[PDB]
């Protein structure tokens, strides 16, 4: 039913910041989950998947920074660590789901700002 | 390579009661894997059509999904002030998924 | 969990003689005003009964001693204690009293006694730990201290509390409770008798008749058993354990032919141990 | 007899933040004994805070500071979180975990958390 | 609450009473088919081991859960063997399961890589791959997500409306239990000389309530002659004295 | 805070001198008093509880008294390591809370 | 699930004559209605109490609210009337009501 996100903030470039997003209402477990990016004034750009029902991780090669994705299935939560930062990734992120002709499960988090800058 | 999307027009300033056809052509043919999202600034995206053939539950009949294969489009009818919003198309054919650049329907 | 008290010295076990003891109805069939002879596990009359103090207090402040050791079940087990205050909530029966062996656990912490037959990994010293709930002015005792975990539980049961103390007696009664535990052909029977006793410790001359509350098919032989003590934490005074003093008597049933005298009521009264005397 | 486990430990919070204080125990279980809190400012004295009430069974809150700080309890993990909010210039102080007896008719703070310093 | 069909909960009806007399009286089940023998005859017979499967499906979907029946709900949600002696109980649950705006809590496995075996559930939600290319548990072209959200509405037709279904499977095993229901047992006759069979023991005697306070747990009585002293009914805890017919 | 005790006091070593705390009937009058000790940057230690009870590990040299609204903390057998601040406290029903005095930092001369 | 719709009928023909399915307190949206002829295997007329099956002249409609259902035979003549039975399908024993022996002037 509901998705909550870890806190965004201002991080210096080159660093790492683990992204937590917990589910509620129905589990993460039976589904997949995604991350997308929205820069201000920019379109929604897909980032990376998670696939718990086997195990597989796909990343966008457009932003191929080894942003690693794993999960806390028993907390219905999902972790993507912001690795190899660069300033144009300063944006808001969303926890996502795609209706793949079968489901209607597209549920979106509230959105938190990751900021990549040396100036706090 | 990647699958390119082509969302046209990328904006359309509109009026009350229109019937806007927001087109989202795909460079690589997609059999039925397309979705439409309605989003507003500071708001989470809301799915309007799933598979571009069946309306999402909780979505008004005026929003409609049309087109197949290479060309896909969104049909909006009985446009209302609440209805005006930024609309993004969506592939789910391959990996990577890309979304359209958005179409802001806005009051003339 | 698994708190262990060894203190300093276990001490020699006390010894006592019971003139009449371990009298129970061997046969379910009701008999009135008749004399019958049956051979079954029984406590022999006029025989020494070992006395063990679960908690021993020396003639000085504090100095509480954990003197209760694991006791072999043997052919049969008999438990006798005045127990005006109930600290013996339950008795643990296990072949090894360890995990991978079906262990019988009784808890009187709940209003109705709960009997469990699950494998329990008992700690070297197993006793219930009581913590103040802080809600509803109530104290809760945990069997987690007694055993680390429960697994492969063949069976479980719920029964009326085996130990009941009305209280207000203020002596002259002692709320004495007698329990008989025996396992035959994989069947375990628990017998409860409440007898008012004028004597503070020595067992009374009068015969006591024990009736089995329920018959349970445990299906596993028991060769060892130990008492359980409910102990509450003690705070600063100008973790606390072994609060109060507990003394219990254990008598081992030996198969014997026992003459049974049946009253018009049908309750067993007089009992005779056949090999005890030529008469 | 019983020594309280370390509470917050080392916490740094620049202005524009708020901090929970989680005080655990050892040798007891959490809800057999009541916790308490006292403000101690370096070079200054004691200001009592938080606390549980033996009477009425409520968890007290110092009236002066009431509503700014809250407390929750996890009985099994012995974690009692003291969340102070809305940082102020003189708000920063060393906070000592405190505890009174469950039997009631008691006031003495008993064992101590050893002291942790919040930052504003 | 009842578990979803894709992962149905299984509860074994062993060491538990078997009573369908209340079920006949309630008459609240949309479909209550019975197999092998007449419904009264199975109700009376004691069952050594029974198996209960709990799941929620549409009224049309219930047909897929039937012996030797091939359907979307029969090929990947769950399967019943062609020879089934068990009775299947289905009742309309539209009043409780369905909610305004639709009910999406329950899920059904529309497809799966292979046909599911009878008395089996799929604990894996990995995407099925119809295409040769491997989806590998993530959405892909030529494959679809196997689970599809259920849609339950009060306005929808009775077949569309949700049904809670429990499947009972009857099996014979050595392992016994303490009590039983009707017991396929002729009614006891008392105050007349009669031949009575109890727990494999046949005796002929007049039957009367026992004046002696015989204990309830024992089913039989012991005498010095070794003739049975008293008997207890297998349907109810009543103690009956045994007196041989006058000679 | 709401109670009365001086910032500091001094005395020669090995001597006998106490410290008192002046409350009211609303605080000390109906309530029991406690006393606490802290060394610089350390853990404040319970000294005496209830005006008559000494915690485990306290030298017996310490006593206490409550006269009306006045409560004295008996301090005897001064040591070189006894220099620290002592805090009075008692239960308050006024604000229905726990109260303390400002503290008195002893000095062993 | 007992039904007690309509003992019988006695009315001039050609009129809008109603037969009133008296359902039990338990309600069932689904139902059926069948036409019986003397010593003739009857046939279901009203399917689901609202839908028409193929082959029925529209003389008799089925309109009902909740548990109650009425099979208003509109403009019935002396050619059609026989017995008309109600059927209930929700409750396990799919009971049949007393039924209406339609008769007319
Ligand atoms: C159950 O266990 C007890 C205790 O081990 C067995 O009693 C032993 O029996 C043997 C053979 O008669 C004796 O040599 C031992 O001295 C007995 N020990 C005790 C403590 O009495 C008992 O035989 C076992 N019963 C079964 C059926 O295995």
């Amino acid at each position: 039913q509901q998705l909550v996100e870890s806190g965004g903030g201002v991080v210096q470039p080159g660093r790492s910041l683990r992204l937590s997003c917990a589910a509620s209402g129905f589990t993460f477990s039976s589904y997949a989950m995604h991350w997308v990016r929205q820069a201000p004034g920019k379109g929604l750009e897909w980032v990376a998947v998670i696939s718990y029902d086997g195990s597989n991780k796909y990343y966008a090669d457009s932003v191929k920074g080894r942003f690693t994705i794993s999960r806390d299935n028993s907390k219905n939560t999902l972790y993507l660590q912001m690795n190899s930062l660069r300033a144009e990734d300063t944006a808001v992120y969303y926890c996502a789901r795609h209706a793949t002709l079968m489901n209607n499960k597209d549920i979106w988090g509230q959105g938190t700002l990751v900021t990549v800058s040396s100036a706090s | 390579g990647d699958i390119q999307l082509t969302q046209s027009p990328s904006s359309l300033s509109a009026s009350v009661g229109d019937r806007v056809t927001i087109t989202c052509r795909a460079s690589q043919s997609i059999s039925s894997y397309l979705n439409w999202y309605q989003q507003k600034p500071g708001k989470a995206p809301k799915l309007l059509i799933y598979a571009a053939s069946s309306l999402q539950s909780g979505v008004p009949s005026r929003f409609s999904g049309s087109g197949s294969g290479t060309d896909f489009t969104l049909t909006i009818s009985s446009l209302q002030p609440e209805d005006f919003a930024t609309y993004y198309c969506q592939q789910s054919y391959s990996t990577p998924r890309t979304f359209g650049q958005g179409t802001k329907v806005e009051i003339k | 969990q698994c708190v262990n008290l060894t203190t300093r010295t276990q001490l020699p076990p006390a010894y006592t003689n019971s003139f009449t003891r371990g009298v129970y109805y061997p046969d379910k069939v009701f008999r009135s005003s008749v004399l019958h002879s049956t051979q079954d596990l029984f406590l022999p009359f006029f025989s020494n009964v070992t006395w063990f103090h679960a908690i021993h207090v020396s003639g000085t402040n504090g100095t509480k001693r954990f003197d209760n050791p694991v006791l072999p079940f043997n052919d049969g087990v008999y438990f006798a204690s005045t127990e005006k205050s109930n600290i013996i909530r339950g008795w643990i029966f296990g072949t090894t009293l360890d995990s991978k062996t079906q262990s019988l656990l009784i808890v009187n912490n709940a209003t109705n006694v709960v009997i469990k037959v699950c494998e329990f990994q008992f700690c070297n010293d197993p006793f219930l730990g009581v913590y103040y709930h802080k809600n509803n002015k109530s104290w809760m005792e945990s069997e987690f201290r007694v055993y680390s975990s429960a697994n492969n539980c063949t069976f479980e049961y719920v029964s009326q509390p085996f130990l009941m103390d009305l209280e207000g007696k203020q002596g002259n009664f002692k709320n004495l409770r007698e329990f008989v535990f025996k396992n035959i052909d994989g069947y375990f029977k628990i017998y409860s008798k409440h007898t008012p006793i004028n004597l503070v410790r020595d067992l009374p001359q009068g015969f006591s008749a024990l009736e089995p509350l329920v018959d349970l098919p445990i299906g596993i032989n028991i060769t060892r058993f130990q008492t359980l003590l409910a102990l509450h934490r003690s705070y600063l005074t100008p973790s606390g354990w072994t609060a109060g003093a507990a003394a219990y008597y254990v008598g081992y049933l030996q198969p014997r032919t026992f003459l049974l005298k049946y009253n018009e009521n049908g309750t067993i009264t007089d009992a005779v141990d056949c090999a005890l005397d030529p008469l | 007899e019983v020594q309280l486990l370390e509470q917050s430990g080392a916490e740094v919070k620049k202005p524009g933040a708020s901090v929970r204080v989680s005080c655990k125990v050892s040798g007891y279980t959490l809800p057999e004994v009541a916790m308490h809190w006292v403000r101690q400012a370096p070079g200054k004295g004691l200001e009592w805070m938080g606390g549980f009430d033996p009477e009425d069974g409520e968890t007290m809150y110092a009236q002066k500071f009431q509503g700014r700080v809250t407390m929750t309890e996890d009985t099994s993990t012995d974690t009692a979180y003291m969340e102070l909010s809305s940082l102020r210039s003189e708000d920063t102080a060393v906070y000592y975990c405190a505890t009174t007896t469950p039997f009631s008719s008691s006031y003495w703070f008993d064992p101590w958390g050893q002291g942790t310093l919040v930052t504003v | 609450r009842f578990a979803s069909v894709y992962a149905w909960n299984r509860k074994r009806i062993s060491n538990c009473v078997a009573d369908y007399s209340v079920l006949y009286n309630s008459a609240s089940f949309s479909t209550f088919k019975c197999y092998g023998v007449s419904p009264t005859k199975l109700n009376d017979l004691c069952f050594t081991n029974v198996y209960a499967d709990s799941f929620v499906i549409r009224g049309d979907e219930v047909r897929q859960i039937a012996p030797g029946q091939t359907g979307k709900i029969a090929d990947y949600n769950y399967k019943l063997p062609d020879d089934f002696t068990g009775c299947v109980i289905a009742w309309n649950s539209n009043n409780l399961d369905s909610k305004v705006g639709g009910n999406y809590n329950y899920l059904y496995r529309l497809f799966r890589k292979s046909n599911l075996k009878p008395f089996e559930r799929d604990i894996s939600t990995e995407i099925y791959q119809a295409g040769s290319t491997p989806c590998n548990g993530v959405e892909g072209f030529n494959c679809y997500f196997p689970l599809q959200s259920y849609g339950f509405q009060p306005t929808n037709g009775v077949g569309y409306q949700p049904y809670r279904v429990v499947v009972l499977s009857f099996e014979l095993l050595h392992a016994p239990a303490t009590v039983c229901g009707p017991k396929k047992s002729t009614n006891l006759v008392k105050n007349k000389c009669v031949n009575f069979n109890f727990n494999g023991l046949t005796g002929t005697g007049v039957l009367t309530e026992s004046n002696k306070k015989f204990l309830p747990f024992q089913q039989f009585g012991r005498d010095i002659a070794d003739t049975t002293d008293a008997v207890r009914d297998p349907q109810t805890l009543e103690i009956l004295d045994i007196t041989p017919c006058s000679f | 805070s709401v109670l009365t005790q001086a910032p500091s006091v001094s005395g020669a070593p090995g001597q006998k001198v106490t410290i008192s705390c002046s409350g009211s009937s609303s605080n000390i009058g109906n309530n029991y008093v406690s006393w606490y000790q802290q060394l610089p940057g350390t853990a404040p230690k319970l000294l005496i509880y209830d005006n008559n009870k000494r915690p485990s590990g306290i030298p017996d040299r310490f006593s206490g008294s409550k006269s009306g609204t006045s409560a004295t903390l008996g301090i005897t057998g001064l040591q070189t390591g006894d220099e620290a601040d002592y805090y009075c406290g008692t239960w308050d029903s006024s604000l229905s809370a726990v109260v303390f005095g400002g503290g008195t930092k002893l000095t062993v001369l | 699930i007992v039904l007690t719709q309509s003992p019988f009928q006695s009315v001039s023909p050609k009129e809008k004559v109603t037969i009133t399915c008296r359902a039990s307190q338990s309600i069932s949206s689904n139902l059926h209605w069948y036409q019986q002829k003397p010593d003739q295997s009857p046939k279901l007329l009203i399917k689901y109490a609202s839908q028409s099956i193929s082959g029925i002249p529209s003389r008799f409609s089925g309109s009902g609210s909740g548990t109650d259902f009425t099979l208003t035979i509109n403009s019935l003549e002396a050619e059609d009337f026989g017995i008309y039975f109600c059927q209930q399908t929700n409750f396990w024993p799919y009971i049949f009501g007393q039924g209406t022996k339609l008769e007319i002037l």
